[PDB]
């Protein structure tokens, strides 16, 4: 992270697509450095297909540059996420907040 | 009035379990900042570590891989275990294993016990695992040197490193952390010009005050001894 | 031109600037020295500015 | 038998290199030589980096 | 080494002359089979013939007789 | 804001510390400033360019 | 050529009828190979590794 | 060996003939150049023991700004010229002089009156100037035993050069064992006074440097 930034870091991490950030809030009911699992709050549960969202980040990949991409899971076993949440920093980004 | 006295080795405060202050009372003036800057300059630089060095996680080909129930990728997980602070008393190299399921984290505290090798911080966290049937199993190669060996400088012979499972962590023997010293009065019953050294070091554990600084004493008397007799 | 292309630029002349100056009243102001080795010396040893 | 030599760097040829390197100089030329002193020569010091 | 050949330009006054002087004497060392007029001091053949042409030992007139010398003792 | 926020810890409020020379030891004259900056690092790599 | 034919006459070592063209790592890297993919023509003999 | 330092095997010392050596060591570890060259820096200038002019009582000055009859470098040079003058003293600690001369031309240290205490290695070294007439100088140098430098501003009083260094740069330079490239190439170089040589200088240097070493050195 920036020790000194503008707070502009986070909609920029967030609105690109480097970072997974969640669909719908939950429970992390499994996590791994491949895949996130949340069981999805069952208020923002369709009717029918029970459901529960999954995460496949992507590990190590070459970049057009051939620099790495790649995702950590920055949530852990049983944390709650709400919608619209960062589950996995991608490159250059630590905890949804832009890290160059 | 030809003639120093000679700093004796006066009580070692031990404040925490890294980092202790050591105070060398009866300088001279004037040889209170030479002798604290040359100790500083060895303790920082010289000095023998037991660095890990190697590590063979068990289903594992390179460290850019994932691996399946434990969260840090095999990358992170060497960097984890990079800053595994371990003092071993007998030998110049020690294998250590690591085998651990079920969830939780594995700490320092979960590696397996040889009678010389001790490990300093047990609560030092190596990994997560997430899955109740899932097992980390790793060899770790615990070694002494001196200063950093990157890998690159590492694997220049490399013993002819036959299996691709060998991931090879990059070393920094060298206990010490930062070494700040200060020379204040003493309190000798006459003269006045009497100064005192306070060395406050903080290593990683794995080696003790006063053995440091012998150590570093012991280094600039040899090179001394060299530069005595040209 | 003949102007030589040697010039220190910009760390050397602020090093010498900062050295070759005078201030008012400085340790060791107005002491007699018998070199530049001397002034050398004086300046290592810590006892003039 | 050279060129395997130096192919896998033994030993020998960093003292080979530096009497090679010795008394021979080379030209620095930096993109837009504007005047005839952008293309200097110096003599090596073999540096590691 | 040398830094400056400051001292070999007044010995022969051009520049170029000075250069072409001493690659003739310095090829003449290295191919080849003659040997320097001064105590070599891990040089190579271009400083040795420089220091030769700084002494005044070397230049093109004492090349040129140099060379008459040989042709006659060749015959 | 920034000198309060210094004096909250316990850094000097004038931005600047005293150092010394790590190899002689001795103290700079004239106190340096001293901190924290967010420093990225280009891909202009030199094993590219060489 | 001659004389490398002589020399090939005398050890022995045929002349073999291929020409080395493999694919190696640049001069300078120096990476672990953490994939490899392989694709072939359509209805052409997959190798043991493909 | 965890323990196993390169020691220096290049001690080659280049010197100019009397009081100005210097002396390319090589090679230290790496950083080890700075750490030796500025410990023995430190203890040659601040700390080295030697005996230099401590004070100077003139027979007819009181002042430090005044002028005698017949010599023209005034008080202040002969300060200055008595802080350069390199005595040696034997057992005795406290030695005083008597400079009592008469005449015209230069005053040369050989104007000294002698003792079996006191050597002056440079009797060729000026003193003062004097006056073309019956004009005379004396005066009670008081050489005294002392360690580093004492400025006139701590204490006629004139600057203790106790030590006999006169100049010590050490520069750190690049040096190559087989392979590696990163190491230290120590070039010490000294001047002194004259009571001892450099080569000298720096031995006894090391060797007040490593005794105070010996309550930790582990053999």
């Amino acid at each position: 992270k920036p020790l000194v930034g503008t707070g502009m870091e986070r909609a920029v991490a967030v609105d690109s697509g480097v970072t997974a950030v969640a669909k719908r809030g939950g429970v992390v009911q499994y996590v791994d450095a491949s895949r996130i699992v949340i069981k999805v709050n069952e208020d923002e549960m369709y009717p029918g297909e029970a459901g529960i969202d999954i995460y496949n980040l992507t590990k190590y990949t070459r970049s057009n540059q051939n620099t790495c991409i790649n995702q950590m899971p920055c949530v852990s076993l049983g944390e709650p996420v709400e919608r619209g949440d960062v589950l996995a920093d991608g490159p250059s980004t630590d905890l949804g907040e832009l890290a160059l | 009035v030809t003639e120093f006295l000679k700093p004796r080795l006066v009580d070692i405060e031990q404040v925490s379990s890294t980092h202790a202050k050591v105070t060398l009372e009866p300088l001279e003036r004037g040889f209170g900042h030479t002798l604290g800057n040359a100790l500083r300059r060895i303790l920082l630089s010289s000095m023998p570590g037991c660095a890990v060095t190697e590590v063979e996680i068990d289903g594992v080909l390179h460290e850019y891989s994932t691996k399946e129930g434990v969260q840090e990728d095999i990358l992170e997980i060497l960097l984890n275990l990079k800053g595994l602070a371990v003092r071993v008393q007998g030998k110049d190299e020690v294998i250590l294993t690591l085998n651990k399921s079920g969830i939780g984290p594995v700490t320092a505290a979960d590696i397996t016990h040889d009678g010389d090798v001790e490990i300093v911080k047990p609560q030092h966290v190596i990994c997560h695992l997430t899955d109740e049937n899932a097992s980390i199993s790793m060899r770790i190669k615990v070694q002494r040197g001196r200063g950093y060996v990157p890998a690159s400088t590492r694997i220049h012979s490399e013993e002819d490193e036959r299996p691709i499972g060998r991931l090879l962590v990059d070393a920094c023997y060298s206990p010490v952390e930062r070494i700040a010293y200060n020379v204040e009065a003493a309190r000798v019953e006459q003269r006045t010009d009497l100064d005192k050294l306070v060395i406050e070091m903080e290593t990683n554990g794995t080696i003790d005050p006063e053995e440091a600084i012998r150590r570093a004493a012991t280094i600039l008397a040899e090179q001394l001894e060299a530069f005595v007799d040209l | 031109n003949g102007e030589p292309i040697i010039v220190p630029s910009q760390d050397v002349v602020l090093g010498l600037y900062y050295m070759t100056r005078d201030c008012v009243n400085a340790k060791g102001e107005g002491m007699v020295l018998t070199g530049p080795k001397e002034a050398e010396r004086l300046y290592r040893s810590g006892l003039a500015s | 038998a050279a060129k395997k030599m130096v192919e896998r760097e033994e030993a020998v040829v960093w003292d080979i290199l530096d009497e090679v390197i010795r008394e021979h100089p080379v030209l620095l030329n930096r993109a837009p030589t504007l005047h005839r002193l952008g293309i200097q020569a110096f003599e090596p010091v073999l540096i590691e980096g | 080494a040398r830094v400056t050949v400051q001292d070999a330009v007044e010995k022969i006054g051009n520049r170029f002359d000075l250069v072409l002087v001493a690659a003739r004497r310095a090829r003449q060392m290295q191919v080849g089979g003659k040997d320097p007029l001064v105590p070599e001091e891990n040089d190579k053949t271009t400083v040795i013939a420089l220091r030769e042409i700084e002494e005044g030992l070397i230049n093109n007139q004492i090349l040129d007789v140099r060379e008459r010398q040989e042709q006659q003792e060749q015959e | 804001e920034i000198k309060e926020l210094l004096k909250l810890g316990d850094l000097p409020t004038s931005g600047q510390i005293r150092l010394y020379d790590g190899r002689t030891g001795e103290q700079f004259e004239r106190p340096v400033t001293v901190g924290y900056m967010y420093m990225l690092k280009l891909n202009h790599l030199v094993d590219d360019k060489m | 050529t001659p004389e490398e034919k002589l020399l090939r006459a005398i050890f022995g070592e045929k002349a073999s009828d291929v020409k080395d063209s493999s694919l190696r790592v640049p001069n300078g890297v120096s990476g672990t190979v953490i994939d490899v993919q392989v694709f072939t023509r359509d209805g052409v003999e997959k190798d043991k590794r493909a």
